[PDB]
């Protein structure tokens, strides 16, 4: 009908798409177990686009994870919900990659890539009308940065029409835990401007940020930050799950989001983030949920997006508002800040309403934003990636995997060129 | 006998179908069901009898995304409809004109043109085809557009009356918008015979300030289309002294073949709070009807010309009134005529009172209006549209998306230059031989 | 700690699944089959969705006026009579071409 | 109605935050670290 | 609709502006949870005003209490009213300016700013039509004085249309407990007069002397001389909250106060301010309040205008009255103290009446006033940081902020002017 088949790489993956899964079984009912013992006959309704039938009324997951290292997996099959996937499609290898980008993108990618395929063709099959793929990953190890671009450029050609949705974990210079991070970073963007219908940029420091001011959460592990990536990515696809005055779905924002193919980088924000001490003190409402999106602190980019001009702006609402308060909302930020959007698209915003308000909460929104502070971290991140790279450091490990030099020198021009063309649409006279 | 069939594509269609069906189900008395068990004809437009003794509309509900249907099969109405008749598909065109008129549309085109021809096979002598859909989205956009096309060359003759949602000049749902209402006007030119643009900022407008409600929704908007097309077919549905049927309303209705978009407007709209300190006639609502503010469109009358005015009172009036009422009008240079339309009002007259829907909003009322009038203000909604258009098209953006969806990209400039051409000739029918 | 605010499933604070065994497949034929014993004033006290606000306001039982059970939608009812000739005409040309 | 059913739906919420900080309270009484194991010559 | 933003700058400011918070909680009944426990209904009409509404019957201050010491705010959110206000309203450095004008203005106040920016811009945003602003601070310290003049200064240019309040504090010669006092005062004023649109000058010398001889309290702390100011700025604003005979609002007094720009200095009165000795003796009339207004005693300014010329005169009365003697009353004033008013200015006295008495009272009565005896103290101040200034000294200070010596000139020649053109006001033909 229209199906997610949810593509998992990485440490960073494993554990996002894990509290992914338990935020969404609970939206849809599921106990740890698999069965359904809910009263939402709306939660069957479209149970199918994520989870596949199975005999005496169990779900399971159409999700498949990858990890080239054993010791990620059993914390996956031993949590809050391990038991729920199954064992067949859990793949991974024998050998990690040690945050070398190359060595799970070609000395030992190549010998799991080919179980992985095999198994993402049957989810394929399995499924009537596949709606498109979705990974999680982070460009600051080795197999989601490395083999999580081997995965995607093969099912491509593959699946050319279907969209591929990515939530990429981008390094932060604030706070970084690799040193062979750039090289890293840099050969994977080049992957991901040629094959990606859909990228999320997504960072842990602004995760850090907003849980120590708006949530003063003394001590946060990554489980928080997890469930931040988990409640943005239930606010993309919620529209698909529950009917809505306004309906939507990925393809409706894709092509309502891309202006120009080389741009797929957006900035997902969320509105309802209040601490302990602001609950009391509240009134929710419509234009609540604006005020605390619009906030550039409530970002979970790395760049503020007032050194830039808006593009396009995408706000999924979920919950019952009324429409007029809705639209008079997008419209008024649009008249009052003349200086943050473009001038050549006018009416930037777009706007979709799914009637089912999130778990746990009564009113919500999601953003997804299309920005020239992109652009911010792209040149910030080729400011150290020429410093590794001037001097030829940390290069053998890279170059005893058999690559040339030369893939380095068209890695960082390709992605100077897209900066290059993403500065010109800031500055562009419409008239 | 007298009939129309509802070909309502997309989610506007489909929600503005329910609405007007329930609508229709509460004045004629048919049970949820679908039965009439109070123990003739006036449905007979409509319903339709079956074998046993029950009643199917004919309507064929189209949508290219399933929930949408599948909450109707769900609602209350599902024993009501008939499961045939309402058509989805598994992808919808995405607010993508192209996917809606060249990759989706063509593999539904068949099976929808059956259907049609199953309820038209069931009808013996058809009046009309009532064709609802918006501009802005990709379904009811381009597949709405093809179905003309079929449609016109399948029955050459038959009324084919169009509700589209038109986009708003300032609020949008939508961004990608203005290249499929640009691409639709074409067809909507071609091969429409009358069209009903409406705009739902204007509704907003009208409904805060007349029907006191601070926070709508969908649903507020729907009851009020459902008056409108409800007052329509009310001369063909209920006795009247000055019975309106569609064709005499097609007719002293448009000046030029290229000129079929007059605007409605319903008159009274008030809340039953509001109703209660006033004194409601003919003379009030009639000229509530001209008020810049009750108009349903964007658009100010009073910087262009009426052509044509078509007015359909309803309920316990009196042609007396009628007369004096139109006769204060035309005794007035408030209302611009043009120098080669000295009568411009075609009055239409029905007994029955519109009725009222609990969970609405209008008040019970012994009488009201309508109002449709072609006037020339209508060309600078267009030019609005050119304007955004070109400095859309300029930069080319968001081209890629239709042209790898397979359409070539000079039909833009086409239509671009169409639409100029079309408020080119609202211009020359604006200037007076004086 | 993110949601330590009171959880409040939705469907949960406001038949079918008898007749479907809460089987997916079961549910999609059904609803293309008809056969939902229970309806959404039927099983839900505050209406969920927009169309289900929208079809709030009726009764499922066949022998029901909202005439009846609220006396204002009592209106006068003008209906045009069909006459004899014209059923004779209408349901000749329907039947027989000729 | 509608605004006592909203009222309605605020004490509902008052009453599950008070449930929730009630066993936080017991589970602040409970004490443990196992975790699943002690260390084997324990 | 109608609707005002509290500032609050400063020790002062932020005790203050609790007492001003509870006293009009006390008026429109909301208990110190935060919901509504009154009986009448315009108790809860124009509730909007000054509270924002939160669900589940909860009202919260639309204020933005500013400190640059943290140790403040711990003893406003420990007072009997602590917890009503928000806590993301509270904006507090971790570093205070030690009575030094400069490190509040320019060093230490730029890194604040943005965070009071952005919680004004939140609330005066909230509210669909905002009336204008309202700051009480004190001259004498480093925020209020300091920064308390910085966020002044940016909001002017951000919000030109809307009007703005200062019950600002200033210092006393005879009493002071701040050497630097004159170098802050001196570096204020000229603030002021650039972006001000009214000023209450609050002087605590005056207030203790009130409390010794009007009320005869033995022990006055603080807080009745928090009471005495937060009963004044109640009855500013309550004709606007309350419907009255003869209304009144902000923008009624400002426009109908002041005749030039230049000029916005005010002299604030309560009229019922009577002994426990005194109420048994007393019988409560319209002629008695206004008796008790025009005394100099009463006034808890610092000077007197005896020595002066009555510009314009406000009276705002409150309370169920019949208003022929309040006509009467004005025009007995204005004929017998004939040369204390100007003469370019016939019916120099502007009257409101507010029908909703104060709780706990019957009649009550403010007046707002502006005279030629304001001059006084800044000619005073003007005595004292001039001799200061002469020899350089406790320069160093606001020399290492990175300031020049020119700001200290021109702040001197700008009230130099102030005084010169508002004597000439005086002795006008
Ligand atoms: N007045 C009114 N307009 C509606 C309603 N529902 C949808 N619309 C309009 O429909 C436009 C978007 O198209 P949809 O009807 O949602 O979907 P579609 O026409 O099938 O097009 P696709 O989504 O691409 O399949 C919006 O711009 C709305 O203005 C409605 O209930 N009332
Ligand atoms: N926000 C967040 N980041 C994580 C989490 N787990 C891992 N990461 C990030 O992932 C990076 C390490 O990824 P790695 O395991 O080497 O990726 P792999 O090589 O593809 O398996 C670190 O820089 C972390 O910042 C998590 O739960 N939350
Ligand atoms: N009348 C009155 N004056 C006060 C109060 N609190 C402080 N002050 C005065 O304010 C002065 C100190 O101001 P300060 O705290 O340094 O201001 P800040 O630097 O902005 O915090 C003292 O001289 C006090 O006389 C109060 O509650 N009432
Ligand atoms: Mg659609």
């Amino acid at each position: 009908m229209r199906e997610i088949v949810h593509l998992q790489a990485g440490q960073c993956g494993n554990q996002i798409g894990a509290k992914f899964w338990e935020v969404i079984s609970d939206e849809h009912g599921i106990d740890p177990t698999g069965t359904y013992h809910g009263d939402s006959d709306l939660q069957l309704e479209r149970i199918n686009v994520y989870y596949n039938e199975a005999t005496g009324g169990k779900y399971v997951p159409r999700a498949v994870l990858v990890d080239l290292e054993p010791g990620t997996m059993d914390s996956v099959r031993s949590g809050p919900f391990g038991q729920i996937f199954r064992p067949d499609n859990f793949v991974f290898g024998q050998s990690g990659a040690g945050n070398n980008w190359a060595k799970g993108h070609y000395t030992e990618g190549a010998e799991l890539v080919d179980s992985v395929l095999d198994v993402v063709r049957k989810e394929a099959e399995s499924c009537d009308c596949l709606q498109g793929f979705q990974l999680t990953h982070s460009l600051g190890g080795g197999t989601g940065s490395g083999m999580g671009t081997l995965l995607i450029s093969k099912i491509r050609e593959e699946y050319p029409d279907r969209i591929m949705n990515t939530f990429s974990v981008v390094p932060s210079p604030k706070v970084s835990d690799t040193v062979v991070e750039p090289y890293n970073a840099t050969l994977s963007v080049h992957q991901l401007v040629e094959n990606t219908d859909e990228t999320y940029c997504i960072d842990n420091e602004a995760l850090y940020d907003i849980c120590f001011r708006t949530l003063k959460l003394t001590t946060p592990t990554y489980g928080d930050l997890n469930h931040l990536v988990s409640a943005t990515m239930s606010g993309v696809t919620t529209c698909l799950r529950f009917p809505g005055q306004l309906n939507a779905d990925l393809r409706k924002l894709a092509v309502n989001m891309v202006p120009f193919p080389r741009l797929h980088f957006f900035m997902p924000g969320f509105a309802p983030l209040t601490s302990r001490g602001s609950q009391q003190y509240r009134a929710l409402t419509v234009p609540e949920l604006t005020q605390q999106m619009f906030d550039a602190k409530n970002m979970m980019a790395a760049c503020d997006p007032r050194h830039g001009r808006y593009l396009t702006v995408a706000a999924v609402f979920r919950g019952r508002m009324s429409m007029k308060e809705v639209d008079e909302q997008m419209l008024n930020v649009q008249n009052k800040n003349s200086s943050y959007f473009v001038e050549w698209i006018p009416n930037n915003v777009k706007t979709a309403v799914c009637d089912i308000p999130p778990r746990g909460l009564k009113m919500s929104a999601t953003f997804i934003g299309n920005s020239t502070a992109i652009q911010e971290l792209f040149k910030r991140i080729s400011e150290q990636f020429t410093a590794m790279f001037r001097r030829k450091a940390f290069l053998h490990w890279y170059t005893g995997e058999g690559m040339d030099e030369m893939e380095f020198t068209e890695a960082e021009s390709n992605m100077n060129d897209l900066v290059s063309e993403y500065q010109q649409y800031q500055d562009a006279t419409a008239e | 006998m007298r009939e129309c069939i509802s070909i309502h594509v997309g989610q506007a269609g489909v929600q503005i179908g329910n609405a007007c069906w329930e609508l229709y189900c509460l004045e004629h008395g048919i049970q949820p069901d679908g039965q009439m068990p109070s123990d003739d004809d006036s449905f007979n437009t409509f319903f339709s009898e079956t074998g046993a003794g029950k009643h199917v509309p004919r309507a064929v509900f189209v949508d290219l995304e399933p929930t949408v249907v599948d909450e109707v099969r769900t609602g209350t109405y599902r024993q009501l409809f008939h499961p045939e008749q309402l058509i989805t598909g598994k992808e919808d065109a995405a607010n993508n004109y192209a996917r809606g008129h060249y990759t989706i549309g063509k593999e539904i085109v068949d099976l929808v043109l059956d259907r049609i021809r199953k309820l038209a096979d069931l009808c013996t002598g058809l009046q009309g085809f009532l064709i609802f859909h918006s501009f802005g989205g990709g379904t009811g956009s381009g597949f709405a557009s093809l179905l003309m096309e079929r449609l016109s060359v399948d029955y050459g003759k038959k009324s084919k009356l169009e509700f589209a949602i038109y986009p708003a000049p300032q609020v949008s749902t939508a961004v990608v918008e203005p290249y499929n209402s640009i691409l639709t006007t074409h067809t909507t030119l071609e091969h429409s015979d009358c069209a009903f643009m409406v705009d739902n900022e204007a509704i907003y407008d009208i409904c805060r300030r007349n029907l006191d409600i601070e926070r709508p929704t969908y649903t507020n908007l729907n009851r009020l289309i459902g008056q409108i097309v409800s007052s329509i077919t009310a001369s063909l549905r209920f006795d009247g002294a000055l019975n309106v049927d569609l064709t005499e309303f097609q007719t002293n209705l448009v000046p030029y073949p290229r000129i079929h978009f007059p605007l409605a407007t319903y008159a009274p709209v008030i809340s039953a709070e509001k109703a209660y300190h006033e004194q409601l006639s003919v003379a009030e609502i009639t000229n509530a009807c001209f008020e810049p503010a009750n108009q349903m469109v964007k658009c100010d009358p009073r910087h262009g010309k009426y052509m044509a005015c078509c007015m359909l009172y309803r309920g316990d009036v009196v042609p007396k009134d009628v007369n004096a009422a139109i006769a204060t009008i035309k005794t007035k240079r408030t209302i611009q005529f043009v120098d080669w339309c000295p009568t411009g009002f075609k009055v239409g007259i029905n007994y029955q009172p519109p009725t009222v829907v609990p969970g609405g909003d209008l008040a019970k009322v012994q009488r009201a209006v309508c109002m449709l009038s072609n006037t020339t203000a209508i060309a600078e909604a267009w030019a609005r549209l050119d304007h955004k258009f070109d400095l859309m098209y300029a930069k080319r953006a968001f081209v890629h998306w239709y042209v790898g969806e397979g359409m070539e990209e000079g039909e833009f400039s086409e239509a671009r230059e169409d639409l100029a051409a079309l408020e080119k000739d609202y211009e020359e029918v604006g200037v007076d031989s004086v | 700690n993110l949601y330590l605010l009171g959880y409040q499933h939705y469907f949960q604070s406001k038949g079918n699944y008898s007749v479907h065994q809460n089987s997916h497949e079961r549910y999609q034929e059904a609803v293309r089959k008809v056969l939902l014993k229970t309806f959404p004033n039927q099983v839900f006290r505050v209406p969920v969705t927009d169309a289900q606000n929208f079809s709030f306001w009726r009764s499922n039982i066949p022998g029901v006026r909202p005439e009846k059970a609220i006396p204002w939608i009592k209106t006068p009812h003008h209906c045009l009579i069909k006459s004899p000739m014209t059923r004779f005409v209408d349901h000749s040309h329907l039947n027989d071409k000729t | 109605a509608e605004k006592e059913e909203e009222r309605q739906e605020f004490e509902a919420g008052l009453a599950a935050n008070k449930a929730c900080l009630d066993k936080i309270q017991r589970i602040l009484s409970e004490n443990q670290a196992l975790s699943q194991n002690v260390h084997p010559m324990r």
